[PDB]
C-alpha cells in the first residue's frame, strides 16, 4: 500500500497506537477494513439473495 | 588484589567482567526490570 508504518519499541503498544494513527490517520483504516473482506461478504450474500 | 589486575588472564578476565558487571548491575539497577526486557530511549533516558 501507500503507507510506511514503522513499529518501534520506543513507545508502548497503546502509545504506538496513538502515534501510528496520528501519523497517518483514518485513510490507513480504510485499507484495514477493505482487507478484512467483511464488506465483500455483505455484497456476496446480498447479491445471491 | 589477588590477581594483581583485571585483564591479566582468563581467570582475571572473568573477575573483570564480574567486577564491572556487578558494578554495572548495582550502578544502573534502577534502569533494569526483573523479567521483561525494558525498552527505553533518549527522551525516556534524558540523552541530549
Amino acid at each position: 500500500t501507500a503507507f510506511r508504518v514503522s513499529v518501534n519499541g520506543y513507545e508502548t503498544s497503546n502509545e504506538n497506537y496513538v502515534r501510528i494513527l496520528s501519523e497517518w490517520g483514518i485513510p490507513l483504516v480504510d485499507q484495514l477494513i477493505h482487507d478484512s473482506g467483511i464488506e465483500s461478504f455483505r455484497s456476496g450474500i446480498g447479491l445471491y439473495l | 588484589a589477588e590477581e594483581g589486575g583485571e585483564n591479566k588472564s582468563e581467570r582475571a578476565k572473568q573477575a573483570n567482567a564480574l567486577h564491572l558487571l556487578l558494578i554495572g548491575f548495582e550502578q544502573n539497577r534502577e534502569r533494569i526490570n526483573t523479567v521483561q526486557n525494558s525498552t527505553y530511549s533518549m527522551d525516556q533516558l534524558n540523552f541530549s
